[PDB]
Formats: C-alpha cells, sequence, structure tokens
RNA sequence: UGAGUAGCGAAAGACGGGUGAGAAUCCCGUCCACCGAUUGACUAAGGUUUCCAGAGGAAGGCUCGUCCGCUCUGGGUUAGU
RNA sequence: ACCGAUAGUGAACCAGUACCGUGAGGGAAAGGUGAAAAGCACCCCGGAAGGGGAGUGAAAUAGAACCUGAAACCGUGUGCU
C-alpha cells in the first residue's frame, strides 16, 4: 500500500530550509524558540 | 575431602538444563559420564564440560582418588535475564527473555 | 478463551510429575573402556 | 511404503539419486527412513544387472542418472557400465542380501537417527 | 604559498602498483585546483607534469563505546610526470 | 501465571570430498530442479559506506554457524567529450 | 528546625542528548572497589567463557565490585505428614 513521507531531498530544504525559516517574521521566531530551548539541530 | 566447579553465565534456560541434572544426581562420576555421553539433549555437552573439570580439581588440588568418587550435589541457579523484541499483528511488540544459568557440580568421596 | 484463576505453585508442580526425561539402554563394550548404546556401530555392537 | 514426507514426483526423484549415490562410492551416510526405502530399489537394478540382456539394460537406464566415474589410470566410465561391469561379477552365486544397514548415533542439528548403507 | 598545497604522500597497496610507471599519489588541501597542484608539484621536485586528476572523499563515521564522531574530509591527487623520478624514501 | 503451550513470514533438494574444539545450515565437485516480458540486464528518485581484504560472531541476526545481502577491528570512487 | 539520586532543575553521569514526529513540537533511563591498583605472577580443566588452587590486602571488596530487604520469585538437602 503507498504510505505517506515520500523522501525529496529539494522539497525537503524547500520548506524547512534554514533560507525559508529566514524569510518571514513567524519563521524567525521558531529559529529564537528552539536557539532558547539549546537544541542542536535548528534546521 | 570435596571439591566443586561452577559455570557462570550459561546461555540455557534453566528449566531445560533442570531435565538432564535429575539423571546424574548421586550416580558414580563413571555413570554419569556415560550418562552424558548418551542423552540427547542440548546441554548434556556443556554439563558434560563442567562435571571433567570438577574430577580434575579433586585429583589435582586434593590428590584424591578418581576412581571412587560419587556425584553428591547438582543443581542450576538463574542469572542476568536479557530483554528483546519482535513485533506482532498490528504496532504492537511482544516481549522476549533471554535467560541465563549457574551450573554447579560437588564430587566427593563420601567420606568426611 | 483465557484462564480465569492463576495457577498456584502446587497445582504448577503436580502437573510437572510425567514431565521428565527416562535413562537409556547404555550397554557394556567388551573391548573399549567407554560406553555405546545398544544395536550401533562401535567396538561394542551391543551385547 | 513410507513417503518420506514428499510429493509422488519430488520422491520419486530422490529416490533415483540416491541409489545412484550408492553405486559411485558403495558407502553413503543418511537418515534411517531414507535407509529402509532405497534398500528395496537399489536391491532391483542389481537384479537387473546379473540378466545382461538388452532389455535389463533399457530397464536400467528408466532409473539410474548420467554421471561419469573416475578411476585409475584416468579411466572414466558410466553408472551404468559400472552396474553391468564390476557390480555384475562380484554378486552372481549370492541369490539377496547385497546391501547392508548400520545403526549410527543421532545428528546435532535435528534428533534423527542416522546410518550406514554399504554393499557387502 | 605553494609548499601548504601538499600536506603529505600516500603510501599504499594501489599507490605501490601506480608507482610502477610516472604516477605519483598526495594529500593536496580541499580547496585548491588541479592547476594549482600542477604548478606546485614541478616547482618543488623541479620535474615535468603531464596530467592531473583529483577526487573528494566523504567524512567516514566511527565509534569507540559511547563516542560517536566522524573524519575529516579528504582530497586525493594521482599526478603524471612525462620525464624525471620522486625520492619518496 | 497461562507453558515448555501458540508461533518460527517466498523455488526441491541428493550424496561425496574439505576445514574445524564442534557441521542438516560454511567452502569445492557432480547430478537435480525453479523463475523464464521475469526472483534477468540497465538508468533515475531515495539511502549514505551496507562495497574489498584479513582477523572475531562474545551480543545481534526467529534453530545452528567455523558464517547470515550480516554485525564488532584495515583499505577503496581518477573525465576538454 | 531546604532536598540527599523515584528527592532537588527536564538534566549530579553520554540533556535538551538515545529516541519519537513530514513539521511546529514532545522528551527519558543512568551516582558509590580500596587508605594505596598493591586490578589475582604462577600451576591445573577447557577451543574460549568460566572455574579450583596459590598469591596482594585489615577484609575479595575483583572491575554486572559499600549495605543487598523483598509482595516477591527460582532452587538443593532434610525432621513430622
Amino acid at each position: 500500500v503507498k504510505r505517506t513521507y515520500q523522501p525529496n531531498k529539494r522539497k525537503h530544504s524547500k520548506v524547512h530550509g534554514f533560507r525559508k525559516r529566514m524569510s518571514t517574521k513567524n519563521g524567525r521566531k521558531v529559529l529564537a524558540r528552539r536557539r532558547r530551548k539549546g537544541r542542536k539541530v535548528l534546521s | 575431602m570435596e571439591a566443586k566447579a561452577v559455570a557462570r553465565t550459561i546461555r540455557i534456560a534453566p528449566r531445560k538444563v533442570r531435565l538432564v541434572l535429575d539423571l546424574i544426581r548421586g550416580k558414580n562420576a563413571a555413570e554419569a559420564i556415560a550418562i552424558l555421553k548418551l542423552t540427547n539433549k542440548a546441554s548434556s555437552p556443556v554439563i558434560e564440560k563442567v562435571l571433567m573439570s570438577a574430577l580434575a580439581n579433586a585429583e589435582h588440588n586434593y590428590d584424591m582418588n578418581t576412581d571412587e568418587l560419587v556425584v553428591k550435589e547438582a543443581y542450576a541457579n538463574e542469572g542476568p535475564t536479557l530483554k528483546r523484541f519482535r513485533p506482532r499483528a498490528q504496532g504492537r511488540a511482544s516481549a522476549i527473555n533471554k535467560r541465563t544459568s549457574h551450573i554447579t557440580i560437588v564430587v566427593s568421596d563420601g567420606k568426611e | 478463551a483465557v484462564p480465569k484463576r492463576r495457577t498456584s505453585k502446587t497445582r504448577k508442580n503436580k502437573r510437572r510429575t510425567h514431565f521428565k526425561i527416562s535413562v537409556p539402554g547404555m550397554t557394556e563394550c567388551p573391548n573399549c573402556g567407554e560406553y555405546k548404546l545398544s544395536h550401533r556401530v562401535c567396538k561394542n555392537c551391543g551385547s | 511404503y513410507r513417503k518420506l514426507g514428499r510429493t509422488s514426483d519430488q520422491r520419486k526423484a530422490m529416490l533415483r539419486d540416491l541409489a545412484t549415490s550408492l553405486i559411485i562410492s558403495e558407502r553413503i551416510e543418511t537418515t534411517e527412513a531414507r535407509a529402509k526405502e532405497v534398500r528395496s530399489v537399489v536391491e532391483k537394478l542389481i537384479t537387473l544387472g546379473k540378466k545382461g540382456d538388452l532389455a535389463s539394460r533399457r530397464n536400467a537406464a528408466k532409473t539410474l542418472r548420467n554421471v561419469e566415474i573416475l578411476n585409475e589410470d584416468e579411466t572414466t566410465q558410466t553408472a551404468l557400465q559400472k552396474l553391468f561391469g564390476e557390480i555384475a561379477e562380484r554378486y552372481t552365486e549370492r541369490q539377496g542380501g547385497y546391501t547392508r544397514i548400520l545403526k549410527q548415533g543421532p545428528r546435532r542439528g535435528d534428533g534423527a537417527e542416522s546410518v550406514i548403507i554399504e554393499l557387502v | 604559498e605553494a609548499r601548504d598545497i601538499l600536506k603529505r604522500p600516500v603510501i599504499t597497496e594501489k599507490s605501490s602498483e601506480a608507482m610502477a610507471e610516472d604516477k605519483y599519489t598526495f594529500d593536496v588541501d580541499t580547496r585548491v585546483n588541479k592547476t594549482q597542484v600542477k604548478m606546485a608539484v614541478e616547482e618543488i621536485f623541479n620535474v615535468k607534469v603531464a596530467s592531473v586528476n583529483i577526487m573528494n572523499y566523504k567524512p567516514k563515521k566511527k565509534r569507540m563505546g559511547r563516542y560517536q564522531g566522524y573524519t575529516n574530509k579528504r582530497r586525493k591527487a594521482i599526478v603524471t610526470l612525462k620525464e624525471g623520478s620522486i625520492d619518496l624514501f
């Protein structure tokens, strides 16, 4: 049966990329939130 | 006198190794060795190696006669158990127990 | 299809009365010293 | 007769293999059940070889496989030729017997009573 | 420059078989091209280079009991001489 | 506890040598058979060292293992088209 | 007149780390050899693991090392039945 989550390198970086998160104001908050927690991976 | 030998962390369920320990309990060293070479089990080979070591200790450290020895005690205790997992019908997972064993044999001549 | 009550140590040890192994034939050899199974191929080949 | 946990065709194929392997080295070791089934198949093949007529040759080629035995001095010969050769000469005054079974100890992998079937 | 470009030589069973002819393997930097490699190996050993081959290597993962980590990126380079030799003791 | 109970998820295997403390399961050989518009041969997406050699299976791989597309210790990818 | 490793921060140790989710996000378990490594030379059984001696030490306390209870559970031997 066809399951969900079809792996794709290009799309992955074109949606959850660092530049994509730094293109809006809401996305910037996410980075700030993760940085405060101390997460090793930001994106 | 008395001589003993133990085998710790033996990968074998204690309930399966206790079935071959009730055939050489109270027998002679000669008979016991012969019964372990005729028994068709997966514990006989391991138990035979332990009994052999027990006899060598009584003929070297105590220098006793190995032609008049008799198996006095013979039991098997439990040891650390390993935890494993294997998938089921849906997204459930059953548990598997890989128990070990602590075989012990005490050979003597029956004299204080 | 599921146990109504747990089994005790008495009933559990009573069911394991015939659950055991039996001593084999073990025929003596005429010239070898070691033992062997009856009707087998060795130095005794039974007795 | 026994079925040896196999299909009609599979069982017929295995029997032919064992028989041919018991005429190449004349000393094979297998299980007891299979040893009591190939003992009444290789005995019939020897009987055909004793005849030595053309009819038997064709009847003996409906069971024996196509193999190449290697003797001394770089000598080669098919199993069929060997069956109608030395083998036929050896047993010419003995009426019955031929094969013989010898019991052994159990296997390690499983508790199967292994035996040894050889020609007398 | 023309001294930090090459790190150290490579001595293996493959290099020895490639050492039969005028071909040597060297560990260059991970930022220099082939042109610079050929303009830095013929000025240190005073020889004539014919061609140069370069290949990258992804970092390999390692471990040693509750200790994760990776290796450093490596840039192999095979130089071919037209006439001469290299004293690689 | 239920219990030494349910289960152990794709093709047909036979014997002879070999190695080894130990072989139905590993290596070589001869038969035999199955897929056969595919359980064949390529390229892409994806995965990211699983690839090769020599040592160990002590844990893992639904049994065994001297090995298991396989897990623990050395090396391998070259372009003016 | 705060806590003393299920407590006190989610985190005394490999913590926002194993792992889980496409993503925002969620989020653990795990402290203690001895005063001093003086960490069992050497012999015996065994393929090895493990053991029996012998040694160091006040004491094996021996690298699943302070104490080591159970609701537990699993055994071996015996006095009455």
